[PDB]
């Protein structure tokens, strides 16, 4: 009995109405059907068991059904709080297994929102230490396609910097990033201007921060 | 009030092995099975396999039957699996969940993530990053840390002991080219709490039983 879940990823406005379909080769018992929440870094939640029974606790506006062969769960009405990767369940009474649909991440449409920029030195503590990571951090942003580019002394690097990017935030579903940019002690105290320059699809302009060495 | 509490995860050389533990609470830990789920980085669910506490047999998935075993000792509450001859591709979350109702998993574990790795385990070096604005500018200011070279994961990261949460971006850790980790965490806050509310970084890096508290102070 090996389960399909479709789609993989999916993206809605609030407000909208998603649904995620599990099809069960074989046959399975609208018992022993189930739909798990699980928000980024969390376990998963019981949603719906038994194809159609709301959990204790959870919000009518989840709803599941089953037509034939497929089973499918339903957001009447998207909230930025249901950002989540959904996984069905199934339990077979022959042999007791158990087997998991593949995973649906939905991801919430929003408004764009401009990230704000921060830029930090490295601390005198990690300089003792011999290296020098320099930070530009990208706070509370949509659409998630940023670019960050770091110039020292106006000379455009590459190849020494590593970003991250957080998961959307499940209050106003924006996205921040952080951008390390890393040089040995000797380079670092080799130049004097470190700025990043950040490119976003909220920026009309780019937007340029910076320090010098020193000051 | 019912709770799944697992403990045992951490890094393991290949070919080895490793126990972990649930520890059960709120309710007749003989009255409910419990069960081992797997979710690779990235990846998706995996069943393993489940005991009856009221028995103490246990039903595995053909994939995992000859290699794990899952014992559970009534006494204690506790449901154990043990993992033998390890390998890359076991690194993973593992989980515990009770069974209840038509075979559906009510309650959950927070998870606890094994990493099967011949590298030695590293600690992390912990530094500020100093808050952007002066007590003076009149907004909101970023202020964070640093979390270097490290092995493996995780590290937990908490502001204030946990008090401080709104705000609060701990990114995804990247491995860096020394084949270690590094990650940041940065709150914003307002500029004129600066003066006067302390702010802490915790770290937390169990592999290596590191425990850092440190300050983030202005300039």
């Amino acid at each position: 009995i090996q389960m399909t879940q479709s789609p993989s990823s999916l993206s809605a406005s609030v407000g909208d109405r998603v649904t995620i379909t599990c099809r069960a080769s074989s046959s399975v018992s609208s018992s022993y059907l189930h739909w798990y929440q699980q928000k980024p870094g969390k376990a998963p939640k019981l949603l719906i068991y038994s194809t159609s029974n709301l959990a204790s606790g959870v919000p009518s506006r989840f709803s599941g059904s089953r037509s034939g062969t497929d089973f499918t769960l339903t957001i009447s009405s998207l909230q930025p709080e249901d950002f989540a990767t959904y996984y069905c369940q199934q339990y077979s009474r022959r042999t007791s297994y158990r087997t998991f649909g593949q995973g649906t991440k939905v991801e919430i449409k929003r408004t764009v929102a401009a990230p704000s920029v921060f830029i930090f030195p490295p601390s005198d503590s990690q300089l003792k230490s011999g290296t020098a990571s320099v930070v530009c951090l990208l706070n509370n942003f949509y659409p998630r396609e940023a670019k960050v580019q770091w110039k020292v002394d106006n000379a455009l690097q590459s190849g020494n910097s590593q970003e991250s990017v957080t998961e959307q935030d499940s209050k106003d579903s924006t996205y921040s990033l952080s951008s390390t940019l890393t040089l040995s002690k000797a380079d670092y105290e080799k130049h004097k201007v470190y700025a990043c320059e950040v490119t976003h699809q909220g920026l009309s302009s780019p937007v340029t921060k910076s320090f010098n060495r020193g000051e | 009030e019912v709770q799944l509490v697992e403990s045992g995860g951490g890094l393991v050389q290949p070919g080895g092995s490793l126990r972990l533990s649930c520890a059960a609470s709120g309710y007749t830990f003989t009255e409910n099975t419990v069960h081992w789920v797997r979710q690779a980085p990235g990846k998706g669910l995996e069943w393993i396999g489940g005991i009856n506490p009221y028995y103490g047999g246990s039903i595995f998935s053909p994939k995992f039957k000859g290699r794990f075993t899952i014992s559970a000792d009534t006494s204690k509450n506790t449901a154990y699996l043990q993992m033998n001859s390890l390998r890359a591709e076991d690194t993973a979350v593992y989980y515990c969940a009770r069974r209840a109702g038509a075979y559906y998993f009510d309650y959950w574990g927070q998870g606890t993530l094994v990493t099967v790795s011949s590298a030695s385990t590293k600690g992390p070096s912990v530094f500020p990053l100093a808050p952007s604005s002066k007590s003076t500018s009149g907004g909101t200011a970023a202020l964070g840390c640093l979390v270097k070279d490290y092995f493996p994961e995780p590290v937990t990261v908490s502001w204030n002991s946990g008090a401080l949460t709104s705000g609060v971006h701990t990114f995804p850790a990247v491995l860096q080219s020394s084949g270690l980790y590094s990650l940041s965490s940065v709150v914003t806050v307002p500029s004129s709490s600066l003066g006067t509310q302390t702010y802490i970084c915790n770290v937390n890096h169990k592999p290596s039983n590191t425990k850092v508290d440190k300050k983030v102070e202005p300039k």
